[PDB]
């Protein structure tokens, strides 16, 4: 996508005080929460009943460092987005069957917990840029879709 | 909400589908699943190919409900209490695909109802579309 | 946008038989019938208060030819959609105020006219084919909104 | 529909914006112009800069309309009535843009309560958000 130097070095800079693992199972977990219908590909994870089970639960965390690790690698190709993740994309469409109006919601909820993590840091020209980034991944995730 | 205008153009339209509204269901469907490939995500276990018996006999589903969503149009809510049940603890399609679908049926019922489709109609069996569609996402959250 | 033979053939084949001048002012004319709210635009018009007035007044059949006419020169140029639209996207965005999402609603219109007038020869295919040249126009006319 | 706990959790949430309402209000325009610059198509008449008194004005009636409503919670098409004419009738504002406000509302409020802003109280707030904008566009056709 395209990013103005500044929108660049905003995005890496709050991004350097992420720490993954534990944003990845926030993003993941409140996804689950505030659009349950993103519950139907995780039946096997076990307990999704209440907002604290699906919080608490060990495979939802695991599955939101692995979601989480690969967006953060993505960010050091923000000018290759699409190439980066030629293969993810497939693998989501032909073999996992992930609309990808779930990687638009992901995207969302990530924005409102990096909002909630760093309050006023997180200034409106810094949201502006990971709306971008946001857009920009899950329209690489989708390209492959066929 | 569907003035008794939307009412009586609805039950008219739908009136002249009569017998075909199962060819009509299915037809909508492959459109769907052409135009918007996306929505192929909730049916891995379909044969989408041209002709498949299974998206025939899931047109024919979809087209039923309609017509029983026709029936009982003051009485929407609980006519499709069961289905909506369905779709937000089970099937849990995603909301935007109901208006892609909604778009393909009106496309379908362009293609065979020339002398029916006036404008007036077309914006009826628009806000129709949009109310079965709100009733069935009603219960996701 | 990339077609491929076959849909690029579909889309041009069925185009040599629209009559711009009538297509246009039923897709503008539903539009403004079917999504009310698109006549915000449109207040010099005239009458634009019952269906009967909107599809006969001859200030919406003048402007939905317009409309066609500039859609017609971009299919001439569906490689370069962005390139082909990029003055009237300026034009859109800072003199008119044209939210961009009213460019969908207009290709879903325009779609279902081209089934109600053609019937059955709009098959499946063909429709598939023009859902992505609507798309790539609506992506093109808000390219250069900021 | 808003369950009641749904309710108690924008009651109790909405209770700690208090009087920062319309600041809170300015500063989720200011985020939506920004993040999706297709929104300011629909306030050419408006100075748009950081801080304008347009801005601030406008952000202070967005809150306390949203104040109504949370107020009038278990009556909602009726208390917000005639907000519901005057999107439809004369403002016009295409559906979609209002997803885009309540995002930017919901980044807003996460920004500012820290410790409320659970996992739970963040569902109610996004369909509570949901509900206001089903009522403001229910009259458009
Ligand atoms: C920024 C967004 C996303 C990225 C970068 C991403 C990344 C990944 C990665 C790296 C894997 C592992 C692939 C492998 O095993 O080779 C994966 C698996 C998977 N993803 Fe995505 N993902 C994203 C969004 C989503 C969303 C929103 C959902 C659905 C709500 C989803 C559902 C799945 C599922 C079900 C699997 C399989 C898990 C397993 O087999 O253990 N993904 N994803
Ligand atoms: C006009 C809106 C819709 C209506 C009236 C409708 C109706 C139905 C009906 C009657 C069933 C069959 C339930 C049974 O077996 O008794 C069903 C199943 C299903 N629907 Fe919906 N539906 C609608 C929209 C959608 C959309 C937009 C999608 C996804 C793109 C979808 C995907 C499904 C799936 C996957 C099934 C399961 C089919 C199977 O496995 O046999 N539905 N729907
Ligand atoms: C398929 C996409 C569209 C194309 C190719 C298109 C093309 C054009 C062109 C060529 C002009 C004529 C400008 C001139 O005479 O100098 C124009 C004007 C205009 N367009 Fe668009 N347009 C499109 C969609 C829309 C939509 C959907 C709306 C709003 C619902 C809209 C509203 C207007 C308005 C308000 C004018 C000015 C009319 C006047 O002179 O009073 N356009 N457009
Ligand atoms: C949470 C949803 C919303 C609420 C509660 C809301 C509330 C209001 C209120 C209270 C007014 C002032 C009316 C008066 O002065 O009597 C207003 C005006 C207006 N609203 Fe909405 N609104 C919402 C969403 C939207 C959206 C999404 C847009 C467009 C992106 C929008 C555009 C406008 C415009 C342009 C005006 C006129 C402003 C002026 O010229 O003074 N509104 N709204
Ligand atoms: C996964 C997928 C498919 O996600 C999408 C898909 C589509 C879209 C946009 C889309 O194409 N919209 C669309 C497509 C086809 C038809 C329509 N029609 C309308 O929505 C009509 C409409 C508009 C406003 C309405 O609002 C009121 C208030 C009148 C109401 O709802 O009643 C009602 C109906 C809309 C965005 C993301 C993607 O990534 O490609
Ligand atoms: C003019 C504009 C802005 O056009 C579009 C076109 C498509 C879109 C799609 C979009 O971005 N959606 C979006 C953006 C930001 C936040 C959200 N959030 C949600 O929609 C949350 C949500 C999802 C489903 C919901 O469904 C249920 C059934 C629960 C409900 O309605 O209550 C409710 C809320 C959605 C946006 C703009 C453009 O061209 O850029």
């Amino acid at each position: 996508v395209h990013l103005t130097p500044e929108e660049k070095s905003a995005v890496t800079a709050l991004w350097g005080k992420v720490n993954v693992d534990e944003v990845g199972g926030e993003a993941l977990g409140r996804l689950l929460v505030v659009y349950p219908w993103t519950q139907r590909f995780f039946e096997s994870f076990g307990d999704l009943s209440t907002p604290d089970a699906v919080m608490g639960n060990p495979k939802v965390k695991a599955h939101g460092k692995k979601v989480l690790g690969a967006f953060s690698d993505g960010l050091a190709h923000l000018d290759n987005l699409k190439g980066t993740f030629a293969t993810l994309s497939e693998l989501h469409c032909d073999k996992l069957h992930v609309d990808p109006e779930n990687f638009r919601l992901l995207g969302n909820v990530l924005v409102c917990v990096l909002a909630h993590h760093f309050g006023k840091e997180f200034t409106p020209p810094v949201q502006a840029a990971y709306q971008k980034v946001v857009a920009g991944v899950a329209n690489a995730l989708a390209h492959k879709y066929h | 909400v569907l003035s008794p205008a939307d009412k009586t153009n609805v039950k008219a339209a739908w009136g002249k589908v009569g017998a075909h509204a199962g060819e009509y269901g299915a037809e909508a469907l492959e459109r769907m699943f052409l135009s918007f490939p996306t929505t192929k995500t909730y049916f891995p276990h379909f044969d989408l190919s041209h002709g498949s018996a299974q998206v025939k006999g899931h047109g024919k589903k979809v087209a039923d409900a309609l017509t029983n969503a026709v029936a009982h149009v003051d009485d929407m809510p609980n006519a499709l209490s069961a289905l909506s049940d369905l779709h937000a603890h089970k099937l849990r399609v995603d909301p935007v695909n109901f208006k892609l679908l909604s778009h393909c049926l009106l496309v379908t019922l362009a293609a065979h109802l020339p002398a029916e489709f006036t404008p007036a109609v077309h914006a009826s069996l628009d806000k129709f579309l949009a109310s079965v569609s709100t009733v069935l996402t009603s219960k996701y959250r």
